[PDB]
């Protein structure tokens, strides 16, 4: 068996939902942030956000809703975690105390339905009658908002569209009405049915319309004054109450696709709107009064009012403060002016929340010798593309480099004091034949450029067309100096090449140090790259030489250096290339067993690949024969999102349902099988998507004296930014904190009341496996911050085995020591 | 994709057991107690009868490509019959079928199972599957002399009188190398045949076809009467060889 | 010849790798040298001579050389390693069963979330399967390990059965004893967790059901860990053992001993309203409890959702290819 530790260093930074209602106090306005796992509740002010309190929840924060029920003096919280966790929750304030209340709570998990494809969307009714989830294709989910469900027990309505893209409650209903998209051969659709609580089923519905736009996205409840909804698409948004329709679609919203909403001013005459590019608009509804005394929707306008972050929640607080929730670069607060600046803009940014976004990929080197380490992310996409170094000094350094297009592999060249990063930027087929980039970016501002002219695929005769506004991603290679992080040069790759790994190392008894690009010919057409390059590249005096090109028959997804030779995974195959004394690129091994080659990484003459859909393999070279050897192969499915070795016997991955699991080799050599079954001695569900394994800390450890019970150290970069570590421990060490763990979670009282060990329980949608040989080091690193009563209760009857005794009682105070060692390696 | 499992008469003068100074009778006499060995010893471990047909089959198919010299028969025997099990889904174990064997043979017989009997058979297993090149799949008389039978209409104890007396031939043809010349087909219209003719009875009378004297075209295509006369003159011969009589 | 199994050896295939291992053993991928072709080794040990070869090979031996089928997997020729020479006694060389390579199986596509299903493909899937069933069940073979683990796909939309390691031989007028506990738990039929002991072809039919199912939720249908366990979900979904929907439950041996919480009326249609009509008619009747009310294989293939399924296009499941690794 094995022990591990995991523990996050940085929390997630990603904002995944926004809402603002009277939470805290009736009086109040609170803005409620949520990352994952993450709730933030913050309190409105005339300069900003005062926060108040933030609570960890056992689960990622899928559904997140304000309402006020009939009887309450203030808004109550509705949470749905990914798992099917759900929890109505309550502030309440105590003088200095401040504690969360969880009102009901259960889990509505169905034992038989298919998840849908646009995920988990839920809704509460304007007169907080029931919650409506769409959790499955063709059903809804009715949890009744009655005093005595505290429970929450639901059932379910059959639902004949099984394709849904979005619903919303509508306003201004005799009866509760959901209002829905949905998808059939026919084309995407708008219809609407009402809910029926007595009767347990749908009736039939206010108004039903067809033919709404093929790339019908969104769906608005507009307030009571003008009732209906509003539909926005790719192309138009429409409006649809009854028999009224109208339509506008301007040619500016064409140009990016709109993906969130929030109402400004509570009639329903404003909404903003978003898009992909950061744009931000104000989406206006004009009045017309009858002489009836009633009022109509007139028509609809849009207008542009500046540029955000690429935000995945919009919320309008008051004044003119507008927080953009950002989840690829830096949420913020900006202010919304009624005239235009100089330059036309309405929007004039206030404050910046540093968001590591996606990390697409980091290495750990040490910048200032500080025999301490820093961590230089690939973090964000598009225009929030960035690079951010971080450094430990009581709170973590980030200092940003904004690149303005998306980073995809970093590594460090000491003997240039220089690094290079791969990117990719967004370019628009224009009216030339060629494309225009839509913004300068890294690559359009380096001070020395070049761009290949291999003439590999130069051979063509494959035609491939283009239509004007098609978006082409184009890949360069960036050389960023260490002390100043200016782009020194840009290296575009050809038309349609993907720059997929980067490498910086000596080979064989050549003494330069190059940069090696591994690349693949990605043509739409093609399900899985046929053509791809190996390119080897010297900087040298401020300009990248091309050395060398190996053309090879697929895509070069992975390399490392290996021994002074050149191992890299091309689709299927995992190869291993020699460097001639001509330099060129020279083949000596090969193994084909494998899917899809994502992943590698070395130790020694071992190497550990991670596949697309078998899980890991264990390779060894033969020096003595000159090929490759299946140590050991882990043959339960997964799908590996990243892989790292941790010791000779012990392997590390991560699965794409957010899970991490530890190999190890049966080193049991009975017979040649289980020597060959790699065990899955560990299990833990970490929460986050890990796109990258590195090795190396961020303590300050200049001298090596009072290290910790842990033993080596791996940081791992996620989506939702979270940086984390994970190391090992002593048999002994394991058991008196799993121990202790179970301990805790007595004693601990969790938000919604989830159990500690079923959201730590390996999960997929097939399997659910509790945990193993993983310490949830969150949870120990807590005992520090629980009341001393509690500490006592937690510390009876603890004996450490292994010891100078076989048996010793702890202290409180005891382990408030060991656990703030603990905290130090992070 | 499949093998040949027939010769012709002809052919059994060139086995390896021949070409190795084995007269034929001899070569006969083993066949006869190799086979008789292995129905007898699963007879006592209750088996069916397709199993130790099936053996039977595997013996009488290895001594086609091994020589009685080189080969002690009782030991192949014992290890058909353990195969034979393991593949009509009637196992038993090599040491039950050992200590069988050890009932029925005398000291100076079971020598040839040398001084640990269980390895002699099992190591044998390997040369016995290549032997019969892995088709284990067999046919056996039985299940045409039930399946034609049953298409006969007419009185219940003649038609019974006939099966039963066929069932016989069959059980004794196993002896003999007819499981290694005819089809299994052909064999259960010959016993049929040759009960027919002892008993006196006109079986074409029993069939859908009571004017079609050669009743078993019906049954088996293509069969001349030599081949059926050839058959029934070889199992008779076992009865006048022996001082056993037709059962009748 | 062609025919002449046992004496070619394993040295005309290039090992890839290892493929699988457990309870079926290890399997290799190989490519032939002479043909170039991709295939499988099966190695088959009769080293530890307990029972010496294994009955398991020899089923499946002696099955796939009778059952030939589009959707039933062909065993090429059975191969050996390099023989000792004139000591057959010394000999401990093991011997290697070919088969055609199949790209996937259908639990690994499964179990990493790679593969998405419309109602065409799960019709193209279940044609061919109930197809190669009803070869097998006219021949009078049960399969008795219907998993997804065992079914294999080809990237073509082919599919193929595989694991025939448990099969044995059905007599249609006489009942025999056979193994208790043949099916893995999740794909169960009820009969035997009651413990018929003289199954039908019907167990066959129920398992290929739950695969019905799970393909229409990508998730097994009873998942669970317990023989009892597994009988509360089944009763949950298709209703108790009752002697009125099961007149002959009583003669069960595990009838009394074995009683679910409660007496469930059936909720299958209601808990699968989101699968298409002629598909759900199809699970309600291979999920039927009664053996002798299960639909046979050939019944489904004269359904309505699969009758007029054109084999002809394949139509094959959405393969991630790079989509996904992106
Ligand atoms: C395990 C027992 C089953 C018996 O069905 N393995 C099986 N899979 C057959 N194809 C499936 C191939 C799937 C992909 C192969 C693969 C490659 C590399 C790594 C892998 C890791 C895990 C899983 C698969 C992996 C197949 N094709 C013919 N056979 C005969 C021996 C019956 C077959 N057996």
């Amino acid at each position: 068996m094995s022990y591990n530790y995991v523990v996050t260093a940085q929390k997630p930074t990603a904002v995944n939902g926004c809402v603002t209602g009277h939470f805290t106090s009736a009086e109040d306005l609170n803005l409620l942030i949520a990352k994952n796992t993450r709730l933030e509740i913050y309190v409105v002010t005339a300069e900003g956000l005062r926060p108040v309190k933030e609570v960890g929840m056992y689960g990622k924060i899928a559904v997140m809703e304000l309402f006020r029920p009939k009887g309450e003096s203030k808004d109550l919280l509705f949470i749905l975690t990914a798992k099917y966790n759900a929890c109505i929750l309550e502030y309440k304030q105590s003088g200095e105390s401040i504690d969360i209340i969880t009102r009901a709570h259960g889990n509505v998990q169905d034992r038989i339905g298919r998840p849908s494809e646009t995920g988990i969307i839920g809704i509460i009714d304007p007169e907080c009658r029931m919650i409506g989830l769409r959790l499955y294709d063709g059903l809804f989910k009715v949890i009744p908002l009655d005093r005595d469900n505290k429970e929450l027990k639901a059932f379910n309505i059959r639902l004949e569209e099984l394709h849904v893209i979005d619903v919303k409650f509508l306003y201004g209903c005799q009866a509760p009405t959901i209002c829905f998209v949905y998808q059939d051969p026919q084309g995407r659709h708008v219809k609407t049915y009402e809910v029926s609580l007595r009767e347990k089923e749908f009736n039939k519905g206010p108004w039903k319309q067809e033919n709404v736009e093929a790339e019908a996205s969104m769906v608005i409840a507009v307030p009571e004054p003008f009732g209906g909804a509003i539909i926005i698409g790719q192309e138009s948004i429409t409006y649809h109450n009854g028999d009224k329709y109208l339509a506008i679609a301007p040619p500016i919203i064409k140009q990016s696709t709109i993906v969130c909403h929030n109402r400004v001013d509570p009639n329903g005459s404003r909404y903003l709107l978003g898009d992909m590019e950061g744009r931000l608009f104000m989406l206006l509804l004009e009045k017309e009064e009858q002489m009836d005394g009633t009022v109509t929707l007139k028509d609809l306008r849009v207008e542009l009012l500046g540029e955000t972050s690429i935000a995945e929640c919009l919320t309008y607080l008051d004044n003119g403060v507008v927080f953009v929730g950002s989840r690829l670069g830096d949420s913020q607060l900006v202010k919304l002016n009624v005239d235009s600046n100089e330059q036309g803009s309405y929007v004039v940014a206030m404050e910046t929340f540093t968001n590591l976004g996606p990390i697409v990929d980091m290495c750990v080197v040490d910048l200032e010798r500080q025999g301490q380490g820093q961590l230089v992310t690939c973090s964000g996409a598009f225009k929030e593309g960035s690079l951010r170094i971080i450094r430990n000094g009581q709170k973590l350094h980030i200092r940003t480099v904004p690149l303005y297009e998306s980073p995809r592999k970093i590594c460090y060249q000491e003997v240039s004091q220089c690094f290079g990063v791969l990117s990719s930027r967004i370019e628009v087929q224009d009216t030339s034949g060629g494309t225009t980039a839509l913004r300068p970016s890294a690559s359009t501002q380096a001070l020395s450029s070049s761009v290949s002219s291999s003439k590999l695929f130069s051979s063509s005769t494959a035609p491939h067309e283009t239509s004007f506004g098609e978006e082409v991603e184009v890949h360069n290679l960036l050389i960023i100096d260490q002390h100043t992080f200016e782009v020194l040069h840009a290296h575009q790759f050809l038309q349609n090449e993907y720059a997929l790994s980067l490498v910086s190392c000596k080979l064989g008894k050549d003494p330069n140090t190059y940069f090696i690009v591994g690349t693949a010919m990605v043509y739409p057409e093609e399900a899985e790259p046929k053509q791809g390059r190996i390119v080897v590249f010297q900087y040298s005096d401020g300009k990248l030489q091309t050395v060398a090109e190996k053309e090879v028959k697929g895509a070069v997804y992975s390399m490392v250096e290996f021994n002074g030779k050149l191992l890299a995974s091309i689709n299927s195959t995992v190869r291993l290339y020699e460097w001639t004394t001509e330099k060129e690129l020279r083949t000596e091994c090969n193994h084909y067993n494998n899917i899809m080659a994502l992943y590698l990484k070395t130790k020694g003459d071992f190497i550990l690949v991670g596949d697309l859909m078998r899980s890991v393999l264990l390779l060894a070279y033969k020096p003595m024969e000159g090929n490759f050897e299946e140590i050991a192969r882990d043959f339960n499915p997964n799908w590996m999102s990243a892989v790292e070795i941790l010791d000779d016997d012990n392997f590390l991955g991560a699965e794409n349902a957010f899970n991490l699991f530890v190999c190890q080799k049966d080193s049991a050599a009975t017979t040649d099988e289980e020597r060959q079954h790699l065990q899955e001695v560990g299990l833990f569900h970490l929460g986050e998507f890990v796109n990258v394994f590195c090795h190396g800390s961020l303590v300050m450890q200049n001298l090596g004296e009072t290290s910790t019970p842990t033993q080596g150290s791996v940081l791992f970069g996620t989506v939702n930014g979270m940086i984390g570590l994970v190391t090992s421990l002593s048999e002994s060490w394991y058991n008196l904190l799993l121990d202790m763990q179970n301990r805790l979670n007595k004693v601990i009282k969790s938000v919604g009341k989830i159990e500690h060990s079923f959201w730590r329980s390996f999960h997929t949608e097939r399997k659910t496996e509790p945990a193993t040989g993983f310490i949830d080091g969150d949870l120990i690193e807590s005992f520090l911050d629980i009341s001393r009563p509690k500490m006592q209760e937690v510390v009876a009857n603890l004996q450490y085995d292994d010891g100078s005794g076989m048996k010793r009682e702890a202290t409180a105070d005891d382990l408030i020591k060991v656990v703030e060692e603990l905290t130090r390696i992070h | 994709t499949k093998p040949c499992w027939y010769w012709d008469k002809k052919d059994l003068a060139h086995t390896p057991s021949q070409l190795e100074g084995l007269d034929p009778a001899t070569e006969a006499r083993y066949r006869r107690e190799g086979a008789r060995f292995i129905f007898d010893v699963g007879t006592r471990l209750g088996l069916h009868y397709d199993t130790l047909a099936t053996g039977i089959i595997y013996f009488h198919r290895f001594y086609m490509f091994h020589s009685f010299k080189q080969f002690p028969r009782y030991v192949t025997g014992a290890c058909c019959l353990f195969l034979a099990g393991k593949v009509e889904e009637t196992p038993k174990k090599c040491k039950d079928i050992i200590k069988t064997a050890r009932s029925l043979l005398n000291d100076v017989q079971f020598g040839q199972f040398g001084d640990d009997p269980k390895e002699e058979v099992m190591v044998l297993e390997r040369i016995l599957l290549q032997t019969i090149k892995f088709d284990l799949q067999v046919e056996h008389p039985y299940q045409f002399l039930l399946k034609y039978a049953k298409q006969l209409k007419g009185d219940k104890n003649k038609i019974q009188k006939l099966v039963q007396m066929a069932w016989t031939f069959v059980n004794d043809s196993l002896c003999t190398t007819l499981s290694l010349q005819w089809e299994p087909e052909i064999i259960a219209v010959a016993v049929m045949y040759l009960a027919g003719r002892l008993c006196k009875f006109e079986i074409q009378e029993w069939t859908s076809k009571p004017m079609y004297r050669r009743w078993w075209e019906q049954f088996v295509q293509d069969v001349p009467v030599d081949v059926l006369e050839d058959i029934c003159h070889q199992i008779l011969d076992l009865y006048s060889q022996g001082k056993q009589q037709m059962p009748h | 010849t062609e025919s002449d199994w046992g004496k070619r050896c394993v040295d005309k295939f290039d090992i890839i790798g290892i493929i699988g291992e457990g309870t079926y053993g290890q399997v290799y991928k190989a490519k032939d040298k002479d043909t170039g072709e991709l295939v499988a080794l099966k190695k088959v040990r009769l080293d530890n001579e307990k029972e010496g070869f294994p009955i398991t090979a020899i089923r499946e031996i002696k099955i796939l050389r009778q059952l030939i089928h589009r959707s039933v997997v062909n065993m090429k020729e059975i191969v050996t390693d390099k023989q000792d020479a004139l000591d057959f006694k010394k000999d401990k060389g093991a011997f290697y069963l070919v088969f055609e390579y199949m790209d996937h199986d259908l639990m690994g596509l499964l179990e990493s979330g790679l593969v998405h299903f419309s109602e065409d493909h799960i019709k193209s899937f279940m044609k061919q399967l109930m197809e190669g069933l009803e070869y097998c069940h006219k021949k009078n073979f049960l399969h008795r390990d219907i998993k997804c683990s065992n079914i294999l796909l080809n990237n073509s939309g082919q599919i193929k059965l595989a694991d025939f390691g448990l099969a044995r031989l059905y007599n249609s007028e006489e009942s025999r004893p056979y193994t208790n506990k043949v099916i893995t738990l999740w794909y169960r039929p009820p009969e035997l967790l009651l413990g018929e002991e003289r199954y039908t072809p019907a167990i066959d039919v129920w398992s290929c059901g739950c695969i019905l199912g799970e393909l229409f939720t990508k998730k097994p249908i009873f998942q669970a860990n317990l023989e009892l366990a597994q009988l509360e979900l089944i009763s949950r979904l298709c209703g108790s053992p009752c002697p009125a929907v099961w007149p002959d439950v009583i003669r069960l041996p595990y009838f009394n001993t074995m009683k679910p919480k409660k007496q469930y009326r059936r909720r299958l249609r209601e808990e699968f309203s989101f699968i298409p009509s002629a598909a759900l008619d199809l699970l309600d009747h291979m999920l039927t409890l009664d053996p002798s009310k299960r639909c046979t294989a050939e019944q489904t293939l004269q359904s309505d959702f699969l009758k007029d399924v054109e084999l002809s296009k394949m139509a094959p499941p959405d393969l991630p290819h790079w989509q996904d690794c992106h």
